RNA sequence: CGAUGUCGGCUCGUCGCAUCCUGGGGCUGAAGAAGGUCCCAAGGGUUGGGCUGUUCGCCCAUUAAAGCGGCACGCGAGCUG
RNA sequence: GAAUGCCGGCAUGAGUAACGAUAAAGAGGGUGAGAAUCCCUCUCGCCGUAAGCCCAAGGGUUCCUACGCAAUGGUCGUCAGCGUAGGGUUAGGCGGGACCUAAGGUGAAGCCGAAAGGCGUAGCCGAAGGGCAGCCGGUUAAUAUUCCGGCCCUUCCCGCAGGUGCGAUGGGGGGACGCUCUAGGCUAGGGGGACCGGAGCCAUGGACGAGCCCGGCCAGAAGCGCAGGGUGGGAGGUAGGCAAAUCCGCCUCCCAACAAGCUCUGCGUGGUGGGGAAGCCCGCGGGUGACAACCCCCCGAAGCCAGGGAGCCAAGAAAAGCCUCUAAGCACAACCUGCGGGAACCCGUACCGCAAACCGACACAGGUGGGCGGGUGCAAGAGCACUCAGGCGCGCGGGAGAACCCUCGCCAAGGAACUCUGCAAGUUGGCCCCGUAACUUCGGGAGAAGGGGUGCUCCCUGGGGUGAUGAGCCCCGGGGAGCCGCAGUGAACAGGCUCUGGCGACUGUUUACCAAAAACACAGCUCUCUGCGAACUCGUAAGAGGAGGUAUAGGGAGCGACGCUUGCCCGGUGCCGGAAGGUCAAGGGGAGGGGUGCAAGCCCCGAACCGAAGCCCCGGUGAACGGCGGCCGUAACUAUAACGGUCCUAAGGUAGCGAAAUUCCUUGUCGGGUAAGUUCCGACCUGCACGAAAAGCGUAACGACCGGAGCGCUGUCUCGGCGAGGGACCCGGUGAAAUUGAACUGGCCGUGAAGAUGCGGCCUACCCGUGGCAGGACGAAAAGACCCCGUGGAGCUUUACUGCAGCC
RNA sequence: GAGCUAGCCCUGGCCAGGGUGAAGCUGGGGUGAGACCCAGUGGAGGCCCGAACCGGUGGGGGAUGCAAACCCCUCGGAUGA
RNA sequence: UGGUUCGUGGAGCCAUGGGGGAAUCUGGGCGGACCACCGCCUAAGGCUAAGUACUCCGGGUGACCGAUAGCGCACCAGUAC
RNA sequence: GGGGGGAACCUGGGGAACUGAAACAUCUCAGUACCCAGAGGAGAGGAAAGAGAAAUCGACUCCCUGAGUAGCGGCGAGCGA
RNA sequence: CGCGGGGUGGAGCAGCCUGGUAGCUCGUCGGGCUCAUAACCCGAAGGUCGUCGGUUCAAAUCCGGCCCCCGCAACCA
RNA sequence: CCGAGGGUAGGGCCCGUGACUGGGGCGAAGUCGUAACAAGGUAGCUGUACCGGAAGGUGCGGCUGGAU
RNA sequence: UGGGAGAGGGUGGUGGAAUUCCCGGAGUAGCGGUGAAAUGCGCAGAUACCGGGAGGAACGCCGAUGGCGAAGGCAGCCACCUGGUCCACCCGUGACGCUGAGGCGCGAAAGCGUGGGGAGCAAACCGGAUUAGAUACCCGGGUAGUCCACGCCCUAAACG
């Protein structure tokens, strides 16, 4: 809940950081980190494949329980709430009572000291993890598996939320944060409550420099180029686009849908996203 | 001003050198050409 | 066209006379002073700025007058751009 | 005989330009056939965060010595980084390896690919990172943390004595980490000393003095003190750490804590071992001083204790070594402690190393990572002035003292009149104090602007550190009287200022090598795509990136902080939605027709109908591609038109701006500034041809961006003048190049392919140099880049043609 | 062929000295409790002056140069993209 | 689709990436779409020297060259650079 | 037993374009140049499921003829049994 | 200087391209409605189709030359 | 030392003035349409926002000073 | 002290009618709209009916000239937190009372800022009518906004 700055440089006129009220613990747990190999776009061929990434701050990757059905019925203590670079969310350290320690992501309203536990028998209180068919209709849920025992894919970003709008058969209907209505299988676990850090969208990055700290290089417009590089480029003067505005590589970028038409996942979606 | 040759005993022996060349059917042809040629020095003389 | 470097300005001149001033003369609707026009005459002189790349031009303050032209729209193996 | 022909040789230019830093040279002696140039000595100059020392790259005999000068040396050369020959590089501890892993590379499994090959989990390789035991002095012509002396230490093997469930390629701990600021105590390094050591000196007026000058340290096991770091202890249960666990983790009980104990490191003393100047006696080093002294005080780190503390978001490597835990296995073994004895391998080690030894063809004013980098006054400082050790005077000199060039200094009187512009060059310049406007995002503007002080002597007074409360030293002030000069940041390193307009908000980035900007980028806004094996991209594939991310996220596109805002048109293109319909390929279907045979039979065309994308068709869609009107009349002065009429369109430019970065006619008209203003600013609006995300109108602060104006000060100017040294000129030495049909190469007027030294006719004109100036020789250089030509060539575009990847 | 240049990945290093004084903490004030104000502390910033370092703004030299991009005076950044 | 001269042409033969998909001498393919006759030959497994090509090597011979010619090199060459 | 060389010669698996067509896309350069694999002193091919019209030849290779014939071609250039 | 559209009743447009025939609205004129005006209803007139020239049976029409009137291009130097 | 006044420099208030511009008041009869007075031909007034050539129109909310 | 009714405020949950949208059934030629017509919607199967799901805004009858508050204003039900006012008893204090320049707080609706939400309604806008003209009264689409959270704006026929 966001921290502003007095304008003592021009970049600090706008620049906001997150408060870090809710952090509890300032260096992460040593048994559970392993180094993020930075890429900068570069594949194994070493060409850039997506552009304009590079130059980040160095980072350590935190291993997360995205399953929670490892440890069914075995309850756990919320040890701490930590920073993680790699997510919009924050993270929760779980002290399980057999003393395996694990990270999970950090739902809103969760506080240190209280007790979470995963399974079909689990109570409906924030941060417990259940298969979807054992969760009531109408509730707000996160960290949602998509096919069962493949580990959690849906609603992992900050402040995000899925609503169970109901059941059909083996399958159960979610309102995703897009507002896609999509059948999920019931046996896919999910994890109750919505994700913390919900003022992540209200950061203003101030200046050029924070994007370089986050590893996002300058993005350079296609009408600033010359037409070998890009369709838009060149033209004496400035150019309006002159053509249906478009990628580098040819295809348009006002309105062309490119979801695959023959996808077998199409038989499980009710409603497209909106807005 | 900083001209183009900034020499390096490692980089020379790793790039132009022998166990570069026999790895690659580029370079296996190259020494094949030079041994066909007559040449005294197949790889560059690198100085260990 | 196996190159004839282009406008303007600066510096350096020189030439023609259909003459801006100055010299001489005729006519004048020339009283005098000052003017108009025409003839002879190139000895020498013909300022400093404001504006703009300026050639030209407009204006300011003077003058006796603030001339028209050529010389690869004189002049970059002298300069400037 | 020619081909800007090909190779070779020699001319011209020409004894010309230059001789590679305006840091600088003079003399005496020596050696020599020969000396401005080699050696020595004295005087003189230069760097002195370097132009001085130690590394790392790279170079690979250049290091040292003896014998030399043909050539390399921009001159000479007895000299050298040059020729010949010989010597020269020593390591258990420095660095690398027999230890580790990161990016990456290779890669048994396994996946993919016509071939070649491409991915790829484990593992290996990969270092200037982690781990790891050496400090001080001496010696040689050359090597030394390497040989020697002193004092310390590590691994392995063996042998003893004792102690313990020993045991790893496995589990756990630890190694283990950011940025900025910072505390305490040290040391490095430096300063002073009226105290200690000493060879010496009274010079020229004075000085025998608490006089001058020099020096007053290094290292050092055990132990000890100081300053730190690291660190909770027992019992029980326990499903987790992929077998086991006495270890770790989790839960419970108990114990004391700005502790303490255990352990580790830095610093000091520390048995002891070493060093030891100035000078002057010999000759690039050696003896004495001296038996050296080896004390105290002050400053003090970025370095150490170190993994210290505090704050902040962008959240800050892996493995091994080290400790512990157990399984197979052994439990005569195997480890742990202490000692003793033995064993200890390979590479480099010379030398330059901001340079004449490396990269620039060169002994080239260029480029090159890390460490030390002293002193003094400058507020501080790695800045600038002058210097210590140490190293150089840049490998052509001597002369004169022209024009003219580079670089520097000065000026009357005026102060931008020069001029595309104050281009350039001046004034101001540091610190402290007073004081500082509109405007605005409240931070700013702003060091705004504009002034006042700044040296030296004496006296009095305050605070802080070290101490001991003291002295002394160091730092930081306040007040009063007085002295000198033109001047007191007395030399050197230091902003000229304002007003106002255009553009971009800003800090940044860019055409290495002509453009640093208004261009790019930027946080910010919006549109669109994307439900995870995501969309997208690279690859035929495998597989990667995306991303070990999951719509507050990822791709694409366009504006581009912010304030106020972003209107109308779906007619055509685009994209999105639409099971009807029309058009539509292979295929299904087989009405009929044909060929052949005597025949069953074989074979060939083949209509109605069925039949997908795509298109046609029906809607939506502008922060999608785009577009946003003519003509005529009308108001009780004229003038204009708030009205009306009519035609087309899919719709006719709203706000806000406007002769503007856009305004052809045009220096539009009016006003301001100026004596005068094709510029600038404020307005008008008849916008050839602004205008709303190729965004519109503004906007404080910022800008080496671009116009305009003013103050201040000037050699920019009327308008030049003088002086300085580096060339230029003269002499001695060495000595090129572009170019060159050949030459004995004058002007005027003609003339000729038009602009003649050569043809014609006149005029002028003895032969040959040197310093200069540049009109010509249509001067040189480059087979015109503007233009055209060739059915030349190459990027780029598209509703050109045809095809291909891709997608449907 | 990435030993130049461009970008990224892994790993170390470098940035003298001075200036402004944000958050926060502590105290005082304030109200019923808050906001908020003041003082001290505190040292944040794509902050300011300004060397090494990275650049290359304007002007003069240089033009068969010292150099196939130099030198001089002048200037921008210099805890960050 | 490729090979044959065969560029779809009346397009057969030989090879075959896709789909359908039998029979054993009364059994199959061919004789240039196809039908008939009349003939040729026996696929879907492999082996086989001689004649043919070349000339880093050795010898023989040139109406081949004779140091800018002849191989790039007649010589310490694929070296110096 | 294989790996790896060998100036060419050979076979297979891939396979351009300048160019000719006086432009150029079918064509042509041409299955040439090159890349890769793989034989051996040779490689390839090889005993007819063939030729083609005489009821004829009798495995393959190589030279001469056939023959620039038959033919193939934006029936162009040219290709060529 | 060049190229290509237009001129028709008083105003704005339509009619041409394949010749004949001059249409629409507003205006104007006469009457009605109203107390009266405008609007509303009924009816009406008004045309060398810019010009000279032919062509052809015949020209607003088709083709040259001129007159206005509209706009456009005037580029590498 | 103080010091009348002069000079330089930056602020504050006030007056005149200024091309052009926004609006107002006034001015017997000009032009355009009719919102308010009746239920004013759509009840009106009002705060605010948007639009319009003009009164004014609509939205949202309130009042009756609105009749029937 | 005891008792009393009330849409008093705030927070969190919850029920139901209806509109609109989506899914399915069944069914045909017009629905809708007006003063009358048209735009539109509809054979691509509309309207009307039935069932199911999602979605938001407002709480019909009770309900009135009534209740509550200082004002603005407050209306389904449930709770929790909480304020003003009233009656009886006449227990306790002992004039502590009143208004109130400033100040500070609240303050309808439209508007503004960041993020949600958006079923209906609806300025601007587009169309169709009406009219000489109609930027409007009528009709069909239809964005902000109307709702929630926080922060601003602080006006009114805030009136009795
Ligand atoms: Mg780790
Ligand atoms: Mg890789
Ligand atoms: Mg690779
Ligand atoms: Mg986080
Ligand atoms: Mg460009
Ligand atoms: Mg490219
Ligand atoms: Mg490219
Ligand atoms: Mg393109
Ligand atoms: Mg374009
Ligand atoms: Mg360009
Ligand atoms: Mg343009
Ligand atoms: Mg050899
Ligand atoms: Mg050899
Ligand atoms: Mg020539
Ligand atoms: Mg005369
Ligand atoms: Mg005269
Ligand atoms: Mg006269
Ligand atoms: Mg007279
Ligand atoms: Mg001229
Ligand atoms: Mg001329
Ligand atoms: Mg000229
Ligand atoms: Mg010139
Ligand atoms: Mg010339
Ligand atoms: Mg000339
Ligand atoms: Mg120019
Ligand atoms: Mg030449
Ligand atoms: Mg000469
Ligand atoms: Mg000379
Ligand atoms: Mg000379
Ligand atoms: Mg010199
Ligand atoms: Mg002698
Ligand atoms: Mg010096
Ligand atoms: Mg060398
Ligand atoms: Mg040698
Ligand atoms: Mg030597
Ligand atoms: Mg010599
Ligand atoms: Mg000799
Ligand atoms: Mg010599
Ligand atoms: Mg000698
Ligand atoms: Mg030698
Ligand atoms: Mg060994
Ligand atoms: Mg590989
Ligand atoms: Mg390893
Ligand atoms: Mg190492
Ligand atoms: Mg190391
Ligand atoms: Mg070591
Ligand atoms: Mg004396
Ligand atoms: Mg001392
Ligand atoms: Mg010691
Ligand atoms: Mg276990
Ligand atoms: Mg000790
Ligand atoms: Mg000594
Ligand atoms: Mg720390
Ligand atoms: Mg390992
Ligand atoms: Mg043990
Ligand atoms: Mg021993
Ligand atoms: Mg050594
Ligand atoms: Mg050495
Ligand atoms: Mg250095
Ligand atoms: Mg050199
Ligand atoms: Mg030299
Ligand atoms: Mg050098
Ligand atoms: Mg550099
Ligand atoms: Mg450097
Ligand atoms: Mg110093
Ligand atoms: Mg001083
Ligand atoms: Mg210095
Ligand atoms: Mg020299
Ligand atoms: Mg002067
Ligand atoms: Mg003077
Ligand atoms: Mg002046
Ligand atoms: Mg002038
Ligand atoms: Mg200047
Ligand atoms: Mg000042
Ligand atoms: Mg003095
Ligand atoms: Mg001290
Ligand atoms: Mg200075
Ligand atoms: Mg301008
Ligand atoms: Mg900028
Ligand atoms: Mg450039
Ligand atoms: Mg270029
Ligand atoms: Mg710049
Ligand atoms: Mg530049
Ligand atoms: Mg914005
Ligand atoms: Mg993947
Ligand atoms: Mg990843
Ligand atoms: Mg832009
Ligand atoms: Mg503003
Ligand atoms: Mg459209
Ligand atoms: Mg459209
Ligand atoms: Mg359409
Ligand atoms: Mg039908
Ligand atoms: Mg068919
Ligand atoms: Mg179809
Ligand atoms: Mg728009
Ligand atoms: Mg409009
Ligand atoms: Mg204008
Ligand atoms: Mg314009
Ligand atoms: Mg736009
Ligand atoms: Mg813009
Ligand atoms: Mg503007
Ligand atoms: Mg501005
Ligand atoms: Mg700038
Ligand atoms: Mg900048
Ligand atoms: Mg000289
Ligand atoms: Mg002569
Ligand atoms: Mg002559
Ligand atoms: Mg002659
Ligand atoms: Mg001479
Ligand atoms: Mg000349
Ligand atoms: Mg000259
Ligand atoms: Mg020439
Ligand atoms: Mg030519
Ligand atoms: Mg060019
Ligand atoms: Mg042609
Ligand atoms: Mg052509
Ligand atoms: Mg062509
Ligand atoms: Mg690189
Ligand atoms: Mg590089
Ligand atoms: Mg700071
Ligand atoms: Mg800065
Ligand atoms: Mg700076
Ligand atoms: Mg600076
Ligand atoms: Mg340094
Ligand atoms: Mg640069
Ligand atoms: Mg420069
Ligand atoms: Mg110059
Ligand atoms: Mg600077
Ligand atoms: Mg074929
Ligand atoms: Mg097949
Ligand atoms: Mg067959
Ligand atoms: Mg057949
Ligand atoms: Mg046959
Ligand atoms: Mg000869
Ligand atoms: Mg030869
Ligand atoms: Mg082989
Ligand atoms: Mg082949
Ligand atoms: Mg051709
Ligand atoms: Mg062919
Ligand atoms: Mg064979
Ligand atoms: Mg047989
Ligand atoms: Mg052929
Ligand atoms: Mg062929
Ligand atoms: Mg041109
Ligand atoms: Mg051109
Ligand atoms: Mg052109
Ligand atoms: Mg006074
Ligand atoms: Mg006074
Ligand atoms: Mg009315
Ligand atoms: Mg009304
Ligand atoms: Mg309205
Ligand atoms: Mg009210
Ligand atoms: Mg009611
Ligand atoms: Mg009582
Ligand atoms: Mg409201
Ligand atoms: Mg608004
Ligand atoms: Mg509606
Ligand atoms: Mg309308
Ligand atoms: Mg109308
Ligand atoms: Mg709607
Ligand atoms: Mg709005
Ligand atoms: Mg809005
Ligand atoms: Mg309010």
């Amino acid at each position: 809940a966001v921290k502003k700055f007095k304008p003592y440089t021009p970049s600090r006129r706008f620049m906001t950081v997150a408060d870090f009220s809710e952090i509890t613990k300032t260096e992460p747990e040593k048994s559970l980190v392993k180094p993020l190999k930075k890429t900068g776009g570069r594949n194994n061929q070493g060409r850039i494949t997506v552009r304009f990434r590079g130059g980040g701050h160095k980072r350590l990757y935190r291993i997360i329980d995205f399953k929670r059905w490892d440890k069914v019925g075995i309850p756990a203590k919320v040890a701490a709430i930590e920073y993680d670079p790699n997510r919009s969310a924050r993270i929760a350290l779980l002290h399980y009572v057999d003393g395996e320690k694990r990270y999970i992501i950090a739902p809103d309203g969760l506080q240190v000291g209280q007790q979470v536990v995963a399974g079909p028998d689990a109570p409906i209180q924030v941060g417990n993890a259940l298969p979807l068919r054992f969760i009531p209709v109408g509730t707000v849920v996160h960290a949602v598996e998509l096919e069962p025992k493949k580990g959690a894919k849906l609603a992992r970003a900050a402040g995000t939320s899925a609503q169970i709008q109901g059941r059909e058969g083996d399958y159960v209907i979610l309102r995703l944060p897009s507002g896609e209505l999509r059948k999920v299988h019931g046996e896919c676990y999910a994890t109750v409550g919505a994700v913390g850090n919900a003022d992540h969208k209200n950061i203003v990055l101030g200046k050029a420099g924070r994007s370089r700290w986050l590893g996002r290089r300058p993005h350079v417009r296609g009408a600033a180029m010359n037409p070998v590089d890009h369709p838009h480029g060149g033209g004496e003067g400035r150019a309006p686009r002159g053509r249906p505005p478009a990628s580098p590589w040819g295809w348009q970028t006002k309105g062309l849908k490119t979801r695959k038409r023959r996808k077998p996942s199409s038989r499980f979606i009710i409603a497209r996203r909106k807005k | 001003m900083k001209r183009t040759w900034q020499p390096n005993r490692r980089k020379r022996a790793k790039t132009h050198g022998f166990r570069a060349r026999m790895r690659t059917p580029g370079g296996r042809k190259v020494l094949k050409r030079r041994r066909q040629k007559g040449r005294w020095r197949l790889t560059p003389a690198v100085r260990k």
